RNA sequence: UUUUU
RNA sequence: UUUUUUUUUUU
RNA sequence: AAAAAA
RNA sequence: AAAAA
RNA sequence: AAAAAAA
RNA sequence: UUUUUUU
RNA sequence: UUUUUUUU
RNA sequence: AAAAAAA
RNA sequence: UUUU
RNA sequence: UUUUUUUUU
RNA sequence: AAAAAA
RNA sequence: AAAAAAA
RNA sequence: AAAAAAAAA
RNA sequence: AAAAAAAA
């Protein structure tokens, strides 16, 4: 491999200080994704009727 | 499976949150000058072309960069990026550079958890520094 | 169908639900509507599970 | 294997039809222009330069776009897809840019099964958006 | 064109019902075909989503058996259907033609 | 699956073919005369009702017969087949005849892989004898 | 079993008069000298093989071997140039006889792809030999 | 994958040839039957240019069937009887099917022993036919020679 | 021990026995490239001729086999334009309709497609026969066919 | 390896 | 990291 | 085998 | 069990 | 041993 | 995975 | 191994 | 790839 | 347990 | 794995 | 099998 | 295996 | 349920 | 099961 450019990522998933991406080609972005909810929300109703 | 509606023996009523957290990677653009650093401001996460609107604080997690628009005459493409923070900026200046003149240059860098707070839209979250026009700019970040 | 749920107890209150099939789960508008709720109180509180897109 | 022809047992007239489906992936161009979404005509995809002239429907599967020309000068080619559907259409963007100037940009989206119905001519596949004045699709469709 | 209100009929328990949501349909021809030939019928599957071009044929191997074929409908094509709704077209050389449609009621 | 849309992370432009081909069993009557023998053509299977119209050659690989009408008064129906080829026309009569009056009769040969070669429309394809006046045929074939 | 038994037939079968036969002609050929000669394919029907009621014929493989003796000093050999309707080959599989006493011969076989059927008309292949004659044996499927 | 050229081949000496070879068949043909009268189906109706066999002056008979080749006469069922005929002594069995539908064919066959196996020109007798139909279809698996 | 031996530095005797078969002219299975002009919505019909030629040592030859086909874009392609390629194999029991397209994700990068040939539709072609139609916005088209001359 | 039954 | 044909010693 | 540390 | 580096 | 190819 | 009859 | 038999 | 089954 |  | 052709319980 | 990521 | 049905 | 077509992402 | 001819 080679020499090295230190990041010091202590012990994985311990690092205290901010660590480079090498990050590659532009990926697939999607700036309106899909959301899956549970919406609480109230409706009223009168008695004997449907709504 | 099932080809009809089938019944839901609910129980007691559940707790509920219509405003909840998302986690996104947003995508967005900002204008660079040559020579100079630009500011990447939080709010630019806060947009209706988002969805994120509603929100008014983040939590960035992972920034990446890449060079929107091609590189001037002769070179080839950079980008660099420094991290800012409101407890106190850092001097890191995370560069990549393309080895081809006609294909974009990416940099990153990821936040540790013990820098991972809360930032409204007049912060901003990194300095971004290229010789191209224009940045492309990821953003994995917390809404909340 | 009218699936119903009855509150045994007169201050607790009454619930049920349904679930809609797979081969049922197209899209709808805000000019479209959900189901008919009907009850002997003045307001219903609801609880939907939906993907938005 | 053989040499000359052979008999075959044959018993009742077996279920036929003389018009059967035909699963396909149909490549076609759309002309798009900057920074405006063009709607993906399902029409396109009856014709006789496809073999799918006596068809009247087609169940879409997924849809894939690719930039069919250069990008402008000093741009990455994009492009966009919005799904639409006659229940609803939808909001999503999903956006695939090119790293390379000199080398296409290619998205692309699968439909769900739930929401896997027939479309005729008069409904619209997708929105297509693109810095490139075209863009190549090859849509996976179910014609029946 | 078969209409999907002769599903709806107190013959069938079903006035109760306005919407139905169809699995499978399939077909017999029910009276004689015409001299010196063999029952045919043909089912083309109807959407309101859009309609379909196949014509599933079946025909008797003989002349005083019926002749039967049927289509089944995925599952991402089983919406409801209403009375004002067609299920599929039948054609056949025979003047009646005998259909058990596989359903769900709701 | 799932119940919404999701992303294709599509790469390079795909290797496409928009006319490709089609393997089918194609349904088609022909008029037989007594003690005449009728030549099948093979233009019948290129027909706008069969979604065929498009293709101009075709390789079939099997033929089944069956009678289409009733046979003469106290007779059995039966029906004969002789395959025909560009290279060389067969002698065989591969007959296949009824147990019972009211019920067709029926036969069918293979071809074997050495001798599938290409058909036009102009061609033949085998000769059908029958004391009926129509016979069904349901082809095993591959359109190109 | 000394003596007739029953035979519990069902449903009438399926029939063919007249089947497809798969045969190994024998036959002769007259050669020159220098010239080749171009084998028939009507020669493999004929009443003297039981196959004047065919009219194709599916080539598989050709023998050849020499008939007469060779002339004077020599030693016997035969080539064959394999020909086709799609189009004829050049090649020429030669088999010398290692005695003047001894015939020669030689075969090639037909791939399945160029397995189709020959009529009359039409030609096998092309045979060279120092002999007067030339015996041929042909492995083919008649229909 | 397979061949796609010509190969060749590294033949020896001239083999043992024989242009005029054997035929095992199934040879399909019909005879015309009175009521009430055996008709002898004779072996010359094996011999022609419709089966490819008329090069062949004997052939080893080994099992006969048969099948009613028109209908029955009114309110009737189709049957068929079948009686072995031999040049060193002809039988008495009569092999018998009848059609238990008055639309379906009515089918019975018989066996020949391999000591019962030689030869039968054109001028001798297979079997004798009864039937209540005027007409019958013979399929009969045999040894040309 | 005393066993080695397959290193050879003089010649050596050779035991023939009788005259074996022999065939002076065989067939040959080959890779043959070569370029045709295409022009701008035509298409050009590739000449089986092409194949019998001295500059591939096949001018010996007057029948070949075809077994497969590729087709790569010699030229670049017209401005604004990425490369494309498509080829109809043709046969002379019938034509083929098919449009085997292979398209180039990079304007500087060739546009390749191909099609392999079916056992049951492998026979000879002679020179005045043709292979396919190819058709592409490149004004020449490169080819390399794997096929067996006889 | 090379030369020999 | 896996083949069809030109000759070809040796197990 | 650098510089930090249950 | 034989030879020739 | 020599001629397509394949990630 | 039964086998027996000429290229 | 010849003619009648025994739960599709 | 031809005769009488294919369980 | 009722269906095709 | 799915759409149409052929096989086999 | 949603949306994010050694 | 889907739906309706008892603890 | 032979080919053509998304992929176990 | 079946009289007849056989059969360590
Ligand atoms: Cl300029
Ligand atoms: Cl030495
Ligand atoms: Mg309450
Ligand atoms: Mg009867």
């Amino acid at each position: 491999r080679g020499k090295v450019k230190p990041n010091r990522k202590s012990t994985g998933d311990n690092s205290n200080v901010v660590t480079m991406i090498r990050a590659g080609s532009y990926p697939k972005v999607n700036p309106t994704p899909t959301w899956v909810r549970a919406i609480p929300f109230e409706v009223s109703v009168q008695s004997g009727i449907a709504f | 499976n099932s080809n009809v509606v089938t019944m839901i023996r609910a129980g007691s009523y559940p707790k509920v949150n219509p405003t909840p957290t998302w986690v996104r990677a947003i995508p967005f653009e900002v204008s660079v000058q040559s020579g100079i650093a630009f500011k990447v401001p939080v709010g630019s996460l806060f947009s209706a072309n988002f969805r994120t609107d509603s929100f008014t604080s983040v939590t960035v997690m992972s920034v990446r960069a890449w060079t929107q628009l091609t590189p001037p005459v002769n070179e080839y493409s950079f980008v660099r990026l420094k991290p800012l923070f409101k407890t106190g900026d850092s001097t890191e200046e995370f560069e990549g550079r393309a080895s081809n003149i006609n294909t974009r240059a990416s940099v990153g860098y990821r936040i540790p958890t013990n820098l991972r707070q809360n930032t409204v839209a007049a912060d901003n979250v990194c300095e971004v520094r290229s010789n191209c026009r224009q940045v492309a700019l990821v953003i994995s970040c917390c809404f909340n």
